[PDB]
């Protein structure tokens, strides 16, 4: 598939 | 999956150091999280900044190699949203800076995307390699945004500030 974004916030 | 487990990944995501202190055995410390994409306490406190929980996890037994369904480790989510301190730390623990997920983006690539000047500078303080190319042929370099000047010159090979 495509790829993802790491688990995580600013 | 199992009850303990849900509450420990989203104490260790809410940085609620003391529901992990109650949750967290030799079982449950690196248990995946089966509802998303598999990733580890340590993935989740390293990705929101939870210093004291990235702390006590590696302190007990962590795995700092551990990697989530698409391939990120623990140091892929923190270089990804800035967060110094806990990459420095995971780094400290023995994360491999020049690991790459299943589409090749290692470290590098996430910080030199997102900006992140400090964290470039750690990783090539540590070894980084900024040669090394994704699936789409991209280098970190490949990656900066236009404006990131400063980045663009570190990872040309510029002195640092």
């Amino acid at each position: 598939t495509q790829r993802g974004e790491p688990e995580g916030g600013s | 999956n199992s009850e303990a487990d849900r509450q420990l990944l989203e104490a260790a995501k809410a940085g609620d150091v003391e529901t992990v202190k109650k949750l967290c055995t030799v079982q449950s410390v690196n248990c995946r999280d089966i509802e998303g994409r598999q990733s580890t306490p340590l993935h989740f406190a390293a990705g929101y900044n939870r210093v004291s929980v990235v702390e006590y996890l590696l302190q007990h037994g962590a795995d700092v190699h551990a990697k989530d369904k698409g391939g990120l480790v623990p140091l892929h989510n923190a270089c990804s949203y800035g967060h110094y301190e806990v990459a420095e730390l995971l780094v400290k623990h023995g994360a491999v800076v020049n690991v790459a997920d299943l589409w090749k983006f290692t470290p590098l690539h996430e910080a030199a995307a997102k900006g992140k000047y400090e964290i470039c500078k750690l990783l090539l303080q540590h070894g980084a390699d900024p040669t090394k190319k994704n699936r789409d042929g991209n280098t970190p370099l490949d990656l900066v945004k236009d404006g990131d000047t400063d980045i663009q010159d570190l990872l040309r090979g510029d002195a640092a500030l």
